[PDB]
């Protein structure tokens, strides 16, 4: 129960839920 | 057809493309407008990084799609 | 080749690897350098958690790729 992949708000890149910043663009996850 | 390339700083860029255009064609077009070397451009669409092999139709990229430009 | 391994803080680790090394091999290298046991390491590349048995080229991880390291208890 970790969470779905999330799409970066800045670039749409679909991230692993365990990353707090976007793997592609490094923007912190948007909430 | 037109597509848009949005950079990480907000700048939206309009490109003239064909569905049969390769990702490298698209990058060279961005170089022509913004002067960024293709080797530094990453293109993101629908959550995926686009690969130099494919065409826009491969990625099902349609008129007025927005791509995201990530510099690296 | 060399690859990088980045933790959540941004601390980057430099590994020398063959594209043929497994993810287990790579975790052991992280363990020697960092002291984190392999079972507590999660490696992540292109939004996907890596498999212990798989290799680096199985994931098309190539020279200068950056993997992300995340803990687990
Ligand atoms: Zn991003």
């Amino acid at each position: 129960d970790e969470g779905a992949q999330w799409n970066c708000t800045a670039c749409t890149f679909l991230n692993h839920p365990a990353l707090i910043r976007c793997e592609q663009c490094e923007m912190p996850r948007h909430f | 057809m037109q597509i848009f390339v949005k950079t990480l700083t907000g700048k939206t860029i309009t490109l003239e493309v064909e569905p049969s255009d390769t990702i490298e064609n698209v990058k060279a077009k961005i170089q022509d407008k913004e002067g960024i070397p293709p080797d530094q451009q990453r293109l993101i669409f629908a959550g995926k990084q686009l690969e130099d092999g494919r065409t826009l139709s491969d990625y099902n990229i349609q008129k007025e799609s927005t791509l995201h430009l990530v510099l690296r």
